[PDB]
RNA sequence: AUCUAUAAUAGUUUUU
RNA sequence: CCUCUGAAUAAACUAUU
RNA sequence: AGUAGUAACAAGAG
């Protein structure tokens, strides 16, 4: 009897067992080598989707640019980027008509946000392409380097601390005839001068790479990272788009999780109720093919221009800068390639800056064709990519465009017996079409398809399907008369996080509890998950029970602690103790759970503030009250809240000196916390220099203490003298 | 002195001086995150890799002076190699477990105070009570609940301001605590934290854990209170419910809210009964709210609400003919009204329904800091007299009275981006939204309300849209006095008589309350409500009532089928259909009943046409006294969470859908069970339970001309066959009996 | 032309303070020149008002120890409010 | 009755 | 021979703090 | 050889 698991679907509906279709217990696919091939393929495909457009040369950068806007209307079903400007404007106008005042209120809120936002908002994120180093750096590091260069080039509006002043600095730097930066080598400092066009090309460049660990894809794909100059404008544009999306029912963003599921269910049921009882209703689960390679920045500029009508000119300019910068963008090719010689048995790395004029005998047929097609677009080591949105950017503005097309489906606009509505989320969509008969359904689907074609949106025919209303799929949520649970999606979260012992224990128990609450994880399976997690935890941290004979380097200490302890149940699992968790007490921290079972000596040693595994404060001498470290998933800090080592790769590079710098920064920051205690709790805001603020605080504190009698006049005189000395040092 | 000396020392050096001089306070945040890079992308893999190393942990240099380099067996506990980018050294977990067993011992007596919330969770779990486990058909609903209760009358920003004031008095910037609650809480916490010896940052985090309120969207069943949401994983499951009561103290407001919800549900289900009073009494005696019998709460709880008053009158307790609105206690001295759903257009171009009360009425409003007498008609404020303490109290009372009057001027004064749906697209109460909108700023409301000259009677002062004491002209119908209080008589519980049909009457004989005056809103309870009876779903929400009604019909399909075939009169009178009949719109009930019953009769007159699904679908609708008519229904409505959801007579519907491939019934997405096939089912494609006086013969037949609508079937005669557009885009040939 | 006169008339300290005050809220001294002069004049008036005053041990103002006046202008709003809050806490004066 | 406060960390979703 | 090192995309959401 | 799969590892650097 051959075992066929799939046959289980002959009795269990596919949705009710959808979790079986996710093979998320194996490792996900990874990319091994370079991403240059994928970047070249993306650029060539983006230009192919717009080949019938207008070719021009940019007078500021010299890069060829392709303009498909107002291009020929398609005669077939292949993807195309020939959006019609009048149609996009009409879609925006009708969206405004259906929801009066949406754009006005959105613009008011966005004006407040723009006027209030601080520059430190840019420090958020993981990486950022640093134009001063032609590679990726941490966002804070990139911002610091850019501010330093601007200050060296006489661009200091950012001192105001407002993001918009930083954008003014960027705009003013665009007009500089030259820029000067510093470079490191084998760890000296040298000066480099960039002419206007070189700096302009660097400012419009987005780095590219390959994405790793993505589920459900056979082939790899490319992703992009924006530069420092464009982040602020994109942030403001996305704030406006978020404000707009918050006011639309069809929008699937920016809501998520249970709230998103509730909103989608409410919207779908309202659509069902509005449907007449004597007309067919169908639902289309749809995908859009190459959404980001067919959307054009110029159409986003048009949409922003229409949205910001009757608004102050400065607001319109600051919003319009982003599409302007994105339609003149460049793409970094990547690492390059590697060549191998079998006879000589050697390997070498060929950088991507040489692809412009490298002989094509080394490459195979596919790569040779890629390079030949892309060579005309290569400038200064990058590729000219005018059309298309690169990767995962302007998601909410794309959502607005999709929702406008959905809004075009009302009977007041179709002017016939069929109509449609549905749900939009970036590029994914579900479409409910109502019509008296099947021919009406066909006509409505065709009209929706063609209207999407007009605005440069292509419905994926091979990934989209249609059935009767009642079941569909949207953004990986499977609706079968209501959304169904999918446990396999969250399954990778089970295990050991890798923060430390306390945090990992908390994360494991909390994950089990949350999956019980949300993903329909049963009681018995919850208990078995707890057992498996404790097993994995003990094996990872070498903290098996003290009454066992598992051979590990940590077993001797645990055995001694177990033998010297009277109350065993009070010991943590990290100390070789037993497991006291069950269903009823998954919501309680481990240390608090067994606090009333710990020996006094063990409890005091565990929660001893003077433990070198957690740092110490400096108020008075040392805050010897509680173990204090960023305490995520760690309610109570103990000796098990230690911190692991750091990666030491940079020690073999020229950037290792940067370590010193950051250390020194910390030093200074530490001192600032001795004058302003609230800085750690809440972020300080000011324009004065750190030294000036500290000296002023010292003077005012001395005066207040002397007036209130907390200090004697000798200390006051000494503090004033030292303040004067610091003032003298400030000038010298 | 140490701070200034260290600052001078740093300023002496060049790099430190440059950093301190060129860096503003704003850029201090940027440089604080400055780093060479945290090259970690797989923390779990990295942890597994590192734990195989000799010295994966980092520790301060002090460890070299506190822990020996080797233990008894010579195993190394730490090394002298520093961590890159810092001055900390590398150590082994053996060091941690050596400290835990041989380190110096301190006094950890204040930890329970620092982490009071978690030990409070432990105490609540310790003293909790466990009941039985019931297996049922759970219907979890996605709603916003609170996971951190925080303080009652505070928000996130207010709590943060209070924390800053208490812990960082000099860092509060320009904020001033204007709310009375904020000032009182600040004083109380300063008194409590007087002469504290804990670090300010940890005190701030403690106050954050104690005071800040946190809410999240979760799929919940039962109670939405914080104490009931912390153990949500234990008490509610996909198919089971565990009875559990937290062991702490219960807030009074939660008890009041739960009592109001329970009373409303009980009264609504009792109205549809043949003997409402006895049903209400037994339901009250069979209900618990958070582990406490409902009768005890009704005895010891002073709640002003219509349904609670009806329950108290049924139990013989003295009541108050008062309700709450906008923070004021309204009490109708005279007049009467009838509710009516009216569609209106908002000032900001929004269309919404409102429950307008018609008729003339007079009320007295009592507030914590204001009092008034109001006289109104249908969407018309006849007059208002306000005697508040200061300008703010009178303004608030005026706004509440204006919104209460349901004036068109008030509706047209709505401006800005005001929404009448939740962020999850769930309907909100229009009156509460209007109150919240106009309480922030009522300048436009006052400007558009109107002005009118006054007669200067009794010396009562005037008031202008600018909120000033005028004497010639004042706001239309509004007057300001000083001697109007009559507040003692508000708490004057009176003895009343309750009729069999739940009509509360005064000693004189005038009607005070009736079931029609109870709100139709279907809310959720803060504390879990437990019902003990044959039907534990008798006073549940609409979705649970629907699913359980159809599940009951399916489970008892054998005797139900026999009874339907033999003696239908007794079947329609089952007590199980009454909760379902409560959901059907009242004005429609009889009509629907009539319709359905006729179908069944035809289903018995014509043999060979016995569809189980049709009978199961339509049976709950035949439980009301029939009203004869000739109307044709293609669907029957049911009120679910304020929306009218339709059940289609023929074919599947969003609510009730039957699947033949699996032979399974789904009600609102919940599996009600699998029907069992009967040999008597008619396998001939003939339907005789769709139209009131017609028999569906087959699919489309082009012989008899084009199809016509359902409502145009009254022109046919006996024996005439015709094509009808009955169903979802389907045309079928039918004949008239 | 006003900016040249302002820069040539007032001492560099007051010019620096006014320029910092304008830069704080995004003001451009080169574009807004009358406001530049107004801020410089206000700062000079405040400094002349405060300077040359002292309080002896008795508590009587004298001219020539501790300053009689605490200056709040010329600082960013953060330090200004810090000074105001400290004074209010140590004296109980209305905020 | 309403309910998008910030910042850190990890996880999930978003293919010609 | 010897020294060092084992590799951080965007948006939104979820959980904890 | 092997892993693996549209490009790499099968140690790199000083
Ligand atoms: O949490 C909900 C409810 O339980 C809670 N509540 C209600 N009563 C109390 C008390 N007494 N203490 C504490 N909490 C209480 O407040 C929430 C109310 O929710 P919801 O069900 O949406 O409100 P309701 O449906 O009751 O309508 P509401 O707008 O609040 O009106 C209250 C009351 O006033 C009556 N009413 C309004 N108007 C315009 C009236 C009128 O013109 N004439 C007459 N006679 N009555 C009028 C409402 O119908 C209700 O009776
Ligand atoms: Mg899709």
């Amino acid at each position: 009897m051959d075992v066929n698991p799939t046959l289980l679907f002959l009795k269990v509906p596919v949705q009710n067992a959808i979790s079986t279709t996710f093979p998320y217990t194996g490792d996900p696919p990874y990319s091994h080598g370079t991403g240059t091939g994928y970047t070249m393929d993306t650029v060539n495909r983006t230009h192919k989707y717009s080949e019938k457009g207008k070719w021009t040369t940019n007078t500021e950068t010299g890069a060829p640019q392709l303009n498909p806007i107002d291009g020929p209307l398609p005669e077939d079903n292949e993807p195309s980027g020939y959006a019609q400007t009048d149609c996009v404007l009409e879609a925006m106008a009708f969206l405004e008509e259906s929801h009066p005042g949406i754009f006005e209120n959105s613009c008011l809120e966005t004006m407040e946000i723009v006027q209030q936002t601080r520059v430190d908002k840019l420090t958020q994120g993981r990486q950022t392409y640093d134009w001063t180093l032609n590679r990726n750096q941490p966002a804070a590091t990139a911002l610091a380097n850019t501010i330093e260069v601007f200050r060296s080039n006489g661009l200091t509006a950012n001192e105001s601390g407002r993001l918009i002043d930083f954008l003014k600095d960027v705009m003013d730097s665009m007009d500089k005839e030259e820029m000067e930066i510093t470079t490191h080598f084998q760890i000296g400092k040298k000066k480099q001068r960039l002419n206007k066009r070189s700096y302009l090309i660097r400012a419009l460049t987005l780095n590219t790479m390959t994405k790793d660990a993505e589920r459900g894809k056979l082939k790899r794909r490319a992703i992009a990272t924006p530069g420092m100059q464009i982040r602020g404008f994109v942030y403001f544009v996305e704030a406006l788009a978020r404000s707009i999306c918050e006011k639309l029912e069809q929008s699937g963003l920016p809501v998520g999780g249970n709230e998103k599921k509730a909103k989608l269910a409410n919207v779908v049921r309202k659509m069902m109720t509005n449907s007449q009882d004597t007309e067919l209703s169908f639902t289309i689960t749809g995908d859009n093919t190459k959404w980001n390679e067919n959307q054009n920045p110029r159409m986003f500029l048009a949409m922003i221009t229409y949205i910001t009508r009757n608004q102050p000119e400065w607001f319109r300019n600051v919003l319009s800068i982003a599409p302007i910068m994105f339609s003149n963008k460049m793409a970094r090719l990547g690492k390059g390639y590697m060549f191998e010689s079998k006879s000589m048995k050697l390997r070498t790395q060929v950088p991507a800056e040489m692809l412009a004029n490298i002989d094509l005998k080394y490459f195979n047929k596919s790569t040779r064709e890629k390079i030949e097609k892309i060579r005309p677009l290569l400038i200064d080591g990058t590729a000219s990519l005018s059309p298309g949105m690169m990767m995962g950017m302007f998601n909410m503005l794309s959502t607005v465009l999709g929702v406008s097309i959905l809004n075009l489906g009302q009977k007041k606009y179709t002017k016939t017996t069929y109509w449609w509505d549905g749900l939009q989320s970036s590029d994914d969509f579900a479409l409910i079409v109502n019509a008296p008969n099947h021919e009406g359904i066909q006509a409505g689907v065709d009209r929706f398809y063609r209207t999407c074609k007009l605005v440069g949106i292509n419905m994926s025919k091979k990934k989209s399907y249609i059935n009767r209303t009642g079941t569909f799929e949207f953004t990986s949520f499977f609706y079968r008369y209501g959304f169904v649970a999918n446990f396999s999606m969250e399954l990778p979260s089970f295990g050991v996080s890798g923060i430390n012992e306390s945090a990992d224990m908390s994360v494991g128990v909390t994950v089990i509890k949350n999956n019980m609450i949300n993903n329909d994880l049963g009681p018995a399976t919850a208990q078995m998950a707890l057992q498996l997690f404790i097993k994995d935890y003990r094996y990872t941290y070498r903290c098996h029970r003290g009454d066992t004979q598992i051979q590990t380097r940590r077993a001797f200490e645990l055995k001694k602690l177990w033998e010297q302890t009277r109350s065993k149940a009070g010991l943590l699992v990290s100390d070789g103790g037993p497991n006291l968790y069950n269903i009823r007490n998954l919501h309680i921290p481990e240390v608090c759970l067994k606090w009333e079972l710990m020996d006094e000596d063990y409890q005091g040693r565990l929660c001893n503030p003077m433990n070198p595994f957690v740092s110490h404060k400096e108020i008075d001498s040392v805050n010897n009250a509680v173990v204090m470290p960023s305490m995520e998933y760690d309610a109570v800090a103990t000796t098990h809240s230690w911190i692991p080592k750091r990666n030491r790769s940079i020690l073999n590079t020229s950037q290792r000196g940067i370590l010193e710098d950051e250390q020194m920064y910390q030093k200074c920051c530490n001192l600032f916390e001795k004058f302003f205690p609230s800085s750690s709790y809440r972020r300080p805001v000011g324009i004065s220099s750190m030294v000036e603020a500290m000296v002023s605080r010292a003077r005012i504190d001395a005066r207040i203490d002397f007036e209130s009698g907390r200090i004697k006049k000798e200390e006051f005189a000494e503090i004033m003298k030292i303040c004067s000395t610091i003032e003298e040092l400030r000038r010298q | 002195m140490e701070r200034i000396k260290e600052l001078r020392d740093l300023m002496s050096q060049s790099r430190t001086r440059e950093i301190l001089t060129k860096t503003t306070v704003d850029h201090m945040a940027i440089i604080k995150k400055y780093t060479s890079g945290r090259q970690e992308k797989n923390p779990a893999l990295r942890m597994k890799w590192m734990m195989a190393m000799k010295y994966p942990i980092t520790a301060d240099k002090r460890i070299m002076e506190m822990i020996p380099e080797r233990n008894e067996q010579g195993q190394t506990l730490w090394s002298k190699t520093n961590d890159a980018g810092s001055d900390r050294v590398m150590v082994s977990p053996l060091a941690v477990t050596w400290w835990n067993r041989n380190g110096p011992t301190t006094s950890t007596v204040h930890y329970p105070k620092v982490y009071k919330t978690y030990f409070e969770k432990v105490e609540r779990l310790k003293h909790g009570t466990f009941g039985p486990v019931h297996f049922r058909n759970q219907v979890k609903i996605r709603r916003r609940v609170d996971i951190n209760p925080g303080h009652a009358d505070l928000s996130a920003k207010e709590a943060q301001d209070v924390i800053m004031e208490v812990v960082f008095p000099n860092e509060v910037g320009a904020r001033i605590l204007t709310s009375e609650s904020q000032l009182t809480i600040t004083k109380e916490k300063k008194k409590e934290l007087q002469d504290c010896k804990i670090a300010p940052l940890m005190v701030a985090y403690m106050l954050e854990r104690e005071l800040v309120r946190k809410t999240r969207f979760l799929p919940v069943a039962g109670g939405t209170s914080s104490v009931y949401i912390e153990v949500l994983h234990l008490t509610q499951g996909t198919c089971w419910e565990q009875m559990y009561t937290p062991g702490g103290e219960v807030r009074n407001d939660d008890v009041d809210q739960s009592l109001i919800i329970a009373a409303r549900n009980i009264v609504r289900r009792a109205t549809v009964s043949a003997d409402p009073l006895a049903s209400l009494l037994e339901m009250c005696h069979s209900t618990q709210i958070g582990g406490v019998r409902m009768v005890d709460i009704l005895r010891q709880n002073p709640t002003e609400e219509q349904a609670v008053d009806i329950c108290k009158a049924a139990m013989g307790l003295r009541i108050s003919s008062s309700f709450s609105f906008g923070g004021f206690t309204f009490k109708r001295t005279s007049g009467s009204s009838v509710k009516r759903e009216e569609e209106v257009l908002t000032g900001n171009l929004q269309t919404l329904k409102i429950r307008v009360h018609e008729g003339y009425e007079e009320f007295t409003m009592v507030g914590r800091r204001a009092t008034a007498i109001l006289r109104k008609a249908t969407r018309r404020l006849i007059q208002l007299i306000v005697s508040g303490k200061d300008e703010q109290s009178i303004a608030e009372a005026i706004i509440v009275a204006m919104v209460f009057s349901q004036e068109d001027c008030m509706i047209k004064a709505v401006r800005g981006d005001l929404n009448f749906v939740n962020r999850a697209n769930q309907r909100l109460n229009p009156m509460h939204q209007l109150l919240r909108h106009f309480q922030k700023d009522a300048k436009v409301l006052f400007q558009n309300w109107g002005i009118e000259p006054i007669d200067n009677v009794m010396g009562m002062i005037g008031i202008l849209p600018d909120m000033t004491p005028s004497t010639e002209m004042s706001l239309r119908g509004v007057r300001v006095s000083k001697m109007g209080v009559d507040e003692y008589s508000s708490t004057e519980r009176v003895v009343v008589s309750i009729d069999r049909f739940l009509r509360v009457r005064d000693q004189r004989g005038n009607v005070l309350l009736s079931p029609e005056e109870v709100s139709e809103t279907q809310g959720t309870e803060k504390l879990t409500i437990t019902y003990s009876s044959s039907m534990m779903w008798e006073i549940n929400g609409p979705e649970s009532v629907l699913v359980n009604t159809y599940q009951w019909i399916i489970r008892n399909w054998e005797n139900v089928k026999i009874q339907w075939s033999q003696d239908p009169t007794m079947l329609y009178n089952k007590m199980e259909f009454e909760p379902f009949q409560s959901l059907v719109p009242k004005a429609a009930r009889g009509q629907y009943s009539g319709f359905v019953r006729v179908l069944f009769q035809q289903m018995r007159d014509v043999l060979g046409t016995f569809d189980t699904v049709q009978i199961i679908k339509l049976l709950p609708f035949a439980a009301a006294p029939p009203e004869q008519s000739r109307m044709q229904f293609s669907s029957l409505t049911v009120n679910v969470r304020g929306s009218g959801m339709r059940i289609v007579v023929r074919g599947n519907s969003p609510v009730f859908n039957y699947n033949k491939a699996t032979k399974r019934l789904t009600v609102l997405g919940k599996d009600a069970g699998a029907l069992m096939e009967d040999p008597d089912e008619g396998t001939a494609g003939v339907e005789s339970a769709v139209l009131r006086g017609f028999l569906i013969l087959g699919k489309e037949n082009k012989r008899y001309g084009p199809a016509l609508s359902i409502n145009e079937l009254s022109n046919l005669a006996k024996g005439e066959k015709a094509n009808v557009l009955i169903g979802q885009g389907d045309v079928v040939l039918v004949m008239k009996r | 032309g006003m900016e040249d006169f302002v820069r040539q008339c007032f001492n560099p300290m007051i010019v620096e303070l006014a320029e910092k005050a304008m830069k704080e809220y995004g003001e451009d001294p080169k574009i807004e020149t009358n406001k530049f002069a107004s801020i410089c004049t206000h700062l000079e008036v405040c400094f002349m008002y405060s300077d040359f005053h002292f309080i002896d041990e008795r508590g009587e103002s004298t001219i020539i120890l501790k300053h009689r006046f605490e200056i709040i202008e010329g600082r960013d709003r953060t330090m200004a409010w810090t000074v105001v809050n400290s004074i209010c806490n140590t004296t109980g004066v209305e905020k």
